[PDB]
């Protein structure tokens, strides 16, 4: 599959309705809502080697397995907090107790002296619009300071045509007078490349 | 010493929301909406538009304590009508009047 | 004051001369060295936060530097030599060989044991590090036989204080002893608990602080910096407080400082005419508008500038709470004083009030667990505290009456035990019996 | 009597004349640091085991 | 997670007798299993103030990652053609889903019946990127490899969440593999509890197990200092 | 050694330990400690 | 239909206009928003290197905090908490510095124009000290004599007046309505007569007396407002009014968006 | 002291009016109210600042550092 | 010396001090895991439970009223008329 | 005198007291620093094991936390340096010392304290700043004024003494002093001067303000009373909107010189079923008089609803007074 995240900074809380009405001629079906969190941490160590990132990204996907990917220095880390996603080989041998938890709780409780929670973005009340071979999800970003921006998630199972779809999405973004935006669609696992699109799209 | 930070007067705290819709049992079809990090500036402006409507029977607001940025808005409309719709019409009317005030203000400013 | 080391100083930021000035001030150097500021004052019953000599001050005026003052605290330390053999030395104490070291931080000290000026310091911070030599065979208490070296005896900053060290100087005194004086400055922003006075006997603290949009305003646009309660005036019968406000308004409009001498020919009607010539109301009233609703007030407000002064009394030097602290050495009771972390006194009248309410359990708890509670053993034959108690093996005796079986246990306050022991030292027997022999 | 004013004289006369104190006075119970017969403490609270089976 | 464990130790001769005893008691044959555990200690080259952002003291603790591995990588050449059961113990791009855990010091209390220990656990599913190795991930978090040990043994499944781990433990190094439990087998009896009634009921289960096994094998309570993984 | 400043003439002494307390070139025993060479952060509020 | 604005006086500092056809709640809300809910740029952190002045350090930091700055393109400068960097960056704040040293025997005066911009603006027009003096000299910060240096670095950050009074672009706002008392909102106090004691306001020229002997007023509402806005020097008056109306519109729209999600 | 910045009420900048004020007083010999009328101050809230200011920095600078 | 039930000549009404110490001691016992005789309506505070037991006279106590001559009486809180 | 009859004790705080009309009659505003300094030892029970566990997991730095734990063995573990250990689980029978939260009765006192009313219990309300906030209907038995006066606050350390202190010492339970068989607490200062102007015949309030006045009442039933004048324009009188603050079921009558059923001078007082018929409320009606309104409600509807009467009356009269406006100039003394 292919994914592409486009972040619109100069956006309004009503821009999601404008872009939603722009695609009314291609909406086939609407699925269940989705939620995602984006936490940005900072290293607290006073001794780091040359050329190294001082921030640690964390992207928590809701209902996508209740997962959390940690990104630092172009590296990923797929973690989970649900007990149903634990392989039976880790429970049968006794290596897993059976009741996991979020990694952000450990990073904010046990490892808080090394990594401190700097930025927090909570994204709820999403919309899953299914088009003609492209699943576009819309969500608004809200931080402690209020409204942040617009987040666009593009996921398509077709590995062939994909540039025309994102080009059309950017066209509809240009029709709603939504100028100045960052388009991310790079790679490094689909969830790792997607989370990397979130990092390259939100930084 | 012990006084709270100044930026807390307008920034929303963690684990909180902007509006707290709480049904009221003092009168039929009555609701109390709690407003956070606001004062009389929004409460009186909303209450006025709530009083300009004919579907609203009762409408008031109050600031419980000046040391906390919050105020309660008690609304009570007629049977068969929701106060949330009246609040939406109030917000739309305020946005329209402010937009006409900005357009007319700029138009009159371009003549000086 | 920049070249002196005075203890407990308070220098106002923007000292302002009054408007209604007296001629005698010219001979008292008051216009050159004023002790207050002129503040726009309204006399009204606003949000009820003005009652009982309470005042509401504008927050935006406070943020712009109104009645803000500086406090300079000087800590003077000196090293001494008893019999030349023991010599106190100013130095940075090491946490390895120094005993009796305070829990404060020693990172702000230099190599000589002092804090250079400009370093921001807070409470429980050592300003001057001083150590005293000790003898190994003199005390040997705890770990004194391991530290070997010296004992800490530094002079830290106050527990509740904080600020920026202004100036530090070192000098030899009369007999050649190297002493050092320190001076730390701290800006004390006017708080709600701070007290303010005027030039008419009117004194009172701040009730609450509001912002410009929360303060009433006139039709012209002048916001009061301080509002007081009308009920101050009639009872106290200070009419001069209104005449100084009116004449201060006329002086603020005309630009000439009004003469406020005692025995002159200046009347109130003339000041009313001079104010009437400037366009305002001759009686000092002015139409005010509400700050919350923006609606005109039904009654006009007496509105005008008035000279005010800030007193030494502040809340930051008064508030204190104690929950299990240090006790005295004599009575083993909570100490006296805020600097020593002392508790409040539950005097005799308070106990009499507790008896008036009929609460004996709160009295017993307040006079035992809340203060001091001691456990002693008395003998059955004689009611004196001669019962030697060696309870590591559960053993008891009472000397002089042949008892090793019947020993009673009682809980009495330590002060009562001091009374009984002083009576025994005064040849008086306070025999205590748990049973009623008289019946 | 000694608590009010002249403490030492009253105490000395007490010890001299072999005086006995009943120790139900207010100040006496205060000094010794235990419950006095005033208000709540002017009556004892008991338990009835025949009432627990009710 | 609150784990309540009682340990023991047997020899190389009473292995069949203990397997037969626990087989007749639990009514189920033992299940052969193994697990590798790697311990990551804080990097000595890095120095960080042991204090949180709220001015609170922090105690350094080691991080233990455990996983599984089939016996095809454990059986050599002289072990082939043998029954795959409990009688074997007598003859002795991306990253794998690791199990990250931190164990704390057990609770205090003299004359205690069980050994309660608080252990945090999160599941490391996978990773990607340039430094996708788990070692480089731990180095990115601020931990380096200290030691590792591979344990192979048998486990039982009774009632009320009780586990009996009769296992041997070896230290995996380059110079050689030294057997820590040389001469016998290590016995374990732990229950994983996610309430006071359930904790006391678990203690009742462990006391019933010790009372039932009284006379044969003794299950005492280990020292707290023997289960403290803090760095000093 | 640490840098010191004279009372009156305000000269840079920088005398070490075991040198008593006295200015060179003049007899003013008042010796200043001078301000720290590191930055101090303040807030305008 | 809606409100109408008739500007009477238009200057560089004071602008008086008439805002009518507005319920008292929208006028009071407008002046409250213009006084409070408007962003501004002011100095938030003062780093003092060397200071030999007779004034206190935090005193000079206070005076520097009260100094106004230009704040036009402040809309696209993010807040300090909103930016994900550590401390600051060319997205949140503007870096300034001051170096003063007494030269000749006559005392040297430190002005606000002595501040220079050493940080990149990325095309913005903020950070310039507002000079409104007729002689071309900035705000007199402090005085210095020969032998005293003053070097410091200030960090100008964005903020509204709710955080501190230094972020106050607007000044005295002249609010008035109903010149000739006909709405019966104020009962004038009089010793002999209210017409001989209370003078007439200026706005009375734009209306007429209600005439004695006419029926009582009870059905007339409060309208025809007289609003005089005064800017200190940061942003012009049209940006104050427009940014205030857009501020209240973003607040009401934020409440509508907060109600839609329920 | 040394010219209070802004004002303690309205908020208008006055620090740049001191030098002119004295300049109007020592050169034109005008009164205080006339000079305050030339600076642009129309409210007494500002007038009390310049009128009641006691500049003590001049007496502070006469000390040698 | 324990006056009998037919000779108890004290006030049958429970005073404010007796109610106070009964609610205080009863609430103190309830705080120390005492058998509650009344079904709770969801309370958590011990004083509210003690007042709930006093409202139904389910408190198992009896008051020993001391007389000035040294005697006493036994008035159970169940037979005492509250308020 | 200094060691037996009296003594310096712990668990107390002394600071400057100030007024706050938004608070209740029996409450007192305690600063956060005092609430974090003083403590109270609570017993761990299955009813609050989760809450006390949260207080332990919060830490002494946060206000909803604890300071020390006391095991059943009689040993105290400090929460400080206990986080270095890791986890602390509570059991049944322990005593965890928490901070002073809300609804905690503590004794309030002011020297020299010559009344039994000078020391009265109060309900703690945590508020910022550093001054003790309290209602102005309690400054008359304390003989205090908000001009630098400091007061003392004592905290009980046991549940038995807290319950005995709440059932014997209370502000509602001390409205009518036995000194002169008349209420010692009443409406003083600006509220008494404002209620008179509110109870005038010329006092009329519009609908938009009457709604806020009725909503400022905490125990308002939500039924808007019929205005006194309908068409032209609905107008409410001060006695009508003020009668809502008075609880129903109160009857009172007071006749003076020249007082008649019509009362042209508006003298006397008449209230039937909690509704003011005629009479201007002043010192001889709501003040500290013998046959006053507070003395009738205190003996009719008990001390609880009477304790709510101070709050309702103060909120209504103050809310009408901040919009009405009052001052005092020099023209009041001009003849
Ligand atoms: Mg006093
Ligand atoms: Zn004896
Ligand atoms: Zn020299
Ligand atoms: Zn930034
Ligand atoms: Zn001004």
């Amino acid at each position: 599959g292919k994914s592409a995240v486009i972040f619109v900074e100069r956006a309004t809380p009503a821009t999601l309705t404008e872009l939603k009405d722009a695609l009314s001629n291609s909406i086939l079906s609407v699925r269940d809502p989705w939620s995602i969190d984006f936490r940005t941490y900072r290293c607290s160590i006073k001794n780091l080697p040359a050329d190294v990132s001082k921030l640690m990204y964390s992207i928590t996907f809701h209902h996508h397995g209740r997962q959390t990917v940690l990104i630092k220095d172009n590296s990923a880390m797929v973690t989970t907090a649900a007990a149903a996603d634990i392989p039976p080989a880790l429970v049968f041998n006794g290596s897993s107790t059976g009741v996991p938890e979020s990694i952000d709780t450990i990073l904010s409780s046990k490892l808080s002296n090394i990594w401190m929670q700097r930025q927090l973005i909570k994204g709820d009340a999403g919309e899953t619009l299914i088009l003609d071979g492209l699943t576009v999800r819309l969500v608004n970003l809200f931080s402690s300071t209020g409204f942040k921006g617009l987040l666009i998630e593009l996921q398509a199972d077709e590995a062939g045509e994909f540039e025309t779809k994102i080009a059309g999405i950017e066209g509809h973004l240009a029709e709603i007078r939504a100028k100045e935006y960052k388009t991310s669609s790079d790679s490094l696992n689909e969830i790792c490349d997607l989370a990397y699109q979130y990092v390259r799209a939100l930084e | 010493m012990n006084a709270p930070d100044r930026f807390e007067l307008f920034l929303l705290g963690e684990g909180e929301s902007k509006l707290k819709i709480d049904p009221d049992t003092k009168a039929p079809n009555a609701v109390v909406i709690t407003f956070e990090k606001e004062d009389h500036t929004l409460g009186n402006l909303i209450r006025a538009e709530l009083l300009n409507d004919r579907k609203v029977l009762f409408a008031a607001y109050k600031v419980e304590h000046p040391f906390f940025a919050r105020f309660k808005l008690r609304i009570q409309t007629t049977e068969g009508y929701d106060p949330k719709d009246a609040l939406k019409n109030a917000c739309n009317s305020i946005i329209n009047k402010l937009g006409a005030l900005k357009t007319n203000f700029e138009t009159e400013w371009n003549l000086q | 004051y920049n070249v002196r080391m005075d203890t407990m100083a308070n220098i106002l930021y923007y000292p302002q001369k009054p408007l209604g000035t007296t001629r005698a001030m010219e001979y008292l150097k008051f216009r050159e060295l004023p002790a207050g500021q002129n503040a726009i004052v309204a006399i009204a019953c606003y949000s009820g936060y003005n009652q009982e000599d309470s005042m509401i001050m504008n927050q935006s005026s406070i943020d712009r530097g109104l009645f803000r003052s500086l406090f300079f605290r000087s800590y003077m330390d000196q090293e001494k030599k008893y019999g030349m053999s023991i010599t106190e030395t100013f130095e940075k104490p090491q946490r390895t060989n120094t005993l009796r070291m305070k829990h404060g931080t020693y990172d702000k000290l230099d190599d000589d044991g002092l804090i250079a000026p400009g370093v921001r310091v807070s409470g429980e911070d050592v300003i001057i590090g001083k150590t005293t030599p000790i003898s190994p065979d003199e005390e040997e208490l705890g770990q004194r036989t391991a530290y070997h070296s010296k004992r800490d005896a530094s002079t830290p900053l106050r527990s509740t204080e904080n600020g920026i060290v202004d100036q530090v100087l070192v000098t030899t005194n009369q007999d050649g002893l190297k002493f050092v004086k320190v001076r730390v400055r701290t800006t004390k922003i006017p708080q709600i608990g701070d007290k303010f006075a005027s030039r008419h006997g009117q004194k009172g603290t701040i009730g609450i602080t509001y912002r410009r949009e929360d303060m009433p305003f006139t039709a012209e646009g002048i916001v009061p910096d301080l509002i007081i309660n009308p009920h101050a005036i009639p009872s106290r019968m200070t009419v001069a407080h209104l005449i100084e406000c009116l004449l201060s308004k006329v002086a603020a409009l005309s630009g000439n400082e009004g003469d406020a001498s005692p025995f002159t020919d200046i009347t109130v009607e003339g000041i009313s005419k001079l104010l009437r010539e400037h366009g305002y109301q001759s009686r000092g009233f002015e139409v005010m508008y509400n700050g919350h609703t923006g609606k005109k007030l039904m009654a006009q407000i007496f509105f005008g500038p008035t000279y005010y002064q800030r007193l030494r009394h502040m809340v930051d030097d008064k508030i204190h709470a104690r929950a299990r602290g240090p006790m005295q050495v004599l009575t083993r009771q909570p100490v006296e004083g805020r600097s020593r972390d002392g508790g409040l006194r539950f005097g005799e009248m308070e106990r009499d009030c507790m008896i008036a309410h009929g609460a004996a359990s709160f009295l017993k708890e307040r006079l035992m667990e809340a203060s001091d509670a001691f456990r002693v053993h008395i003998c059955g034959i004689c009611g004196l505290m001669t019962v030697i108690a060696k309870l590591n093996h559960n053993q008891f005796e009472c000397k002089g009456c042949d008892n090793k079986i019947d020993i009673y246990q009682i809980h009495i306050p330590y002060a009562a035990k001091l009374l009984f022991q002083e009576l025994m030292a005064m040849n008086i027997t306070p025999r205590l019996y748990t049973d009623r022999s008289r019946d | 009597r000694c608590s009010f004013e002249e403490t030492v004289e009253i105490l000395f006369e007490a010890g001299a004349s072999a005086e006995l104190d009943d120790c139900r006075g207010v100040s006496e119970n205060v000094i010794l640091g235990q419950m006095a017969p005033i208000g709540t403490g002017a009556f004892d609270v008991m338990i009835d085991e025949e009432s627990l089976v009710k | 997670v609150q784990q309540l464990s009682l340990f023991g130790s047997i020899g190389d001769d009473g292995y069949d007798l203990l397997i037969s005893t626990l087989t007749t008691i639990s009514g189920n044959p033992p299940l052969l299993y193994n697990s590798l555990c790697t311990v990551w200690k804080p990097n000595p080259s890095y120095d960080v103030e042991n204090v949180n952002s709220r001015n609170q003291l922090v105690e350094p603790n080691r991080i233990k990652l455990s996983k599984e591995v089939p016996f095809s990588y454990l059986i050599d050449e002289t072990m082939m053609d043998k029954p795959l059961n409990f009688r074997i113990l007598k003859s002795f791009e991306s990253c794998s889903p690791w199990s990250l855990q931190i164990s704390d010091i057990p609770a205090a209390g003299n004359n205690r019946s069980v050994s309660m220990q608080t252990i945090a656990e999160t599941i490391i599913l996978s990773s990607a990127g340039k430094n996708s190795s788990v070692s480089s991930l731990m180095n990115g978090l601020g931990y380096v490899f200290e030691f590792q040990y591979l344990t192979i043994g048998v486990k039982f499944f009774m009632k009320h969440g009780l586990i009996l781990e009769l296992q041997k433990i070896w230290q995996i190094e380059e110079a050689g593999n030294s057997q820590i439990t040389s001469g016998g087998f290590l016995l374990k009896a732990y229950i994983n509890v996610s309430d006071i009634d359930r904790i006391n009921y678990t203690e009742t289960a462990l006391m019933n197990l010790k009372k039932e096994l009284q006379g044969y094998i003794e299950l005492s309570v280990p020292d707290r200092q023997s289960m403290d993984s803090r760095v000093a | 050694t640490l840098k010191y400043i004279c009372a009156e003439c305000s000269s840079k002494l920088s005398l070490s330990r075991t040198d008593a307390v006295r200015c060179k070139d003049c007899g003013h025993r008042i010796l200043l400690k001078a301000r720290t060479k590191r930055l101090v952060q303040f807030e305008a509020r | 239909e809606g409100p109408q604005v008739k500007i009477r006086e238009a200057s560089k500092d004071n602008v008086d206009f008439i805002l009518s056809n507005v319920d008292l709640a929208m006028a009071n809300s407008l002046r409250r928003v213009m006084i409070a809910e408007i962003p501004t740029l002011a100095i938030d952190s003062v780093e003092v290197e060397t200071n030999t002045t007779v004034l206190a350090d935090e005193f000079i930091a206070h005076r520097l905090g009260l100094i106004p700055l230009q704040s036009m393109d402040i809309e696209q400068l993010e807040y300090s908490r909103d930016c994900f960097c550590e401390d600051h960056c060319d997205k949140c704040s503007v870096v300034l510095t001051l170096q003063a040293f007494g030269e000749s025997e006559s005392t040297t005066n430190v002005y606000s124009k002595d501040l220079v911009i050493v940080s990149n603006l990325m095309g913005r027009n903020i950070g310039h000290p507002i000079i409104q003096d007729k002689e071309g000299n900035g705000v007199l910060i402090c005085k210095l004599r020969k032998g005293q240096e003053l070097k410091l670095t200030c960090v100008a950050k964005k903020g509204i007046a709710k955080e501190h009074a230094k972020w106050g672009p607007a000044a005295a706002i002249e609010f008035e309505y109903d010149p000739w008392n006909k709405l019966k909102h104020t009962d004038y106090w009089y010793e002999q007569d209210s017409a001989k004691e209370w003078p007439q306001s200026k706005n009375c020229e734009y209306e007429d007396p209600p005439n004695e002997g006419d029926p009582f007023d009870y059905k007339a509402q409060a309208d025809t407002f007289y609003m005089n806005v005064e800017s200190v020097g940061s942003i012009p008056v049209d940006q104050v009014v427009v940014r205030g109306i857009d501020t209240l519109q973003k607040k009401v729209a934020s409440i509508l968006l907060a109600l839609t999600q329920m | 002291m040394i010219v209070p910045v802004r004002c303690f009420s309205c908020g208008k900048v006055v620090g740049d009016k001191w030098e002119s004020y004295l300049n109007l007083l020592q050169e034109d010999e005008l009164d205080e109210g006339t000079a305050l009328s030339r600076l642009g101050l129309k409210r007494y809230c500002c007038r009390r600042m310049i009128l009641t200011h006691v500049d003590l920095i001049e007496k502070f600078l006469r000390y040698n550092p | 010396k324990a006056i009998p039930k037919d000779q108890r000549a004290t006030t049958p009404y429970m005073t404010k001090y007796e109610r106070a110490r009964i609610l205080g001691t009863r609430a103190l016992q309830i705080s120390m895991n005492a058998p509650v005789f009344v079904d709770l309506e969801g309370e958590t505070d011990p004083l509210r439970i003690a007042m709930k037991e006093l409202a139904e006279k389910k408190i198992p106590l009896v008051i020993r009223r001391y007389l000035p001559d040294g005697s006493f009486e036994d008035w159970s809180v169940e037979e005492l008329i509250v308020d | 005198r200094g060691n037996l009859m009296g003594k310096r004790v712990d668990f107390s705080a002394r600071t400057v007291i100030s007024g706050d009309p938004n608070l209740e009659l029996d409450q007192v505003g305690v600063p956060k620093s005092i609430a974090k300094t003083l403590t109270y030892p609570e017993v761990v029970t299955p009813y609050n094991i989760d809450r006390l566990t949260q207080l332990v997991r919060n830490g002494p730095n946060e206000h909803p936390g604890a300071k020390y734990v006391i095991r059943d063995s009689g040993d105290r573990i400090d929460l400080r340096y206990s986080k270095r250990a890791g986890d602390i689980q509570l059991q049944y029978g322990w005593k965890v010392e928490r901070h002073i939260m809300d609804n905690d009765p503590v004794l309030f006192n002011r020297q020299p304290s010559l009344h039994k009313m000078s020391m009265m219990a109060h309900r703690v309300k945590v508020i910022p700043y550093s001054t003790f906030r309290l209602n102005l209907s309690v400054t008359s038995p304390y003989n205090a004024d908000f001009d630098g006066d400091e007061m003392n606050l004592h905290v009980p350390q046991s549940e038995e003494t807290r319950a005995e202190l709440s059932q014997l010492c209370a502000v509602p339970l001390q409205i009518v002093s036995p000194q002169s068989n008349k209420p010692c607490m009443g409406i003083v200062q600006d509220t008494l001067c404002g209620i008179r102007k509110l109870t005038l015949r010329d006092t009329f309030i519009e609908l938009d303000q009457v709604l806020n006045m009725l909503y400022w009442v905490p125990d308002w039933d939500g039924v808007i009373p019929t205005p006194a004048i309908i068409k032209p324009k609905p107008l409410w009188s001060g006695k009508q909107i003020l009668s809502v603050a008075i609880p129903n079921g109160i009857h009172l009558q007071r006749f003076d010189e020249g007082t008649t059923l019509l009362s042209p001078k508006d003298n006397g007082m008449l209230i039937i079923d909690g509704q003011i018929i005629f009479g201007v409320v002043e010192k001889k009606t709501v003040g500290s008089s013998n046959g006053g309104l507070i003395h009738v409600v205190t003996r009719e509807k008990g001390p609880q609803v009477c304790a709510k009467l101070f709050g309702n009356i103060q909120k209504v009269v103050n809310f009408w007074l901040l919009h009405n406006g009052f001052s005092t100039g020099i023209g009041d003394t001009i003849a």
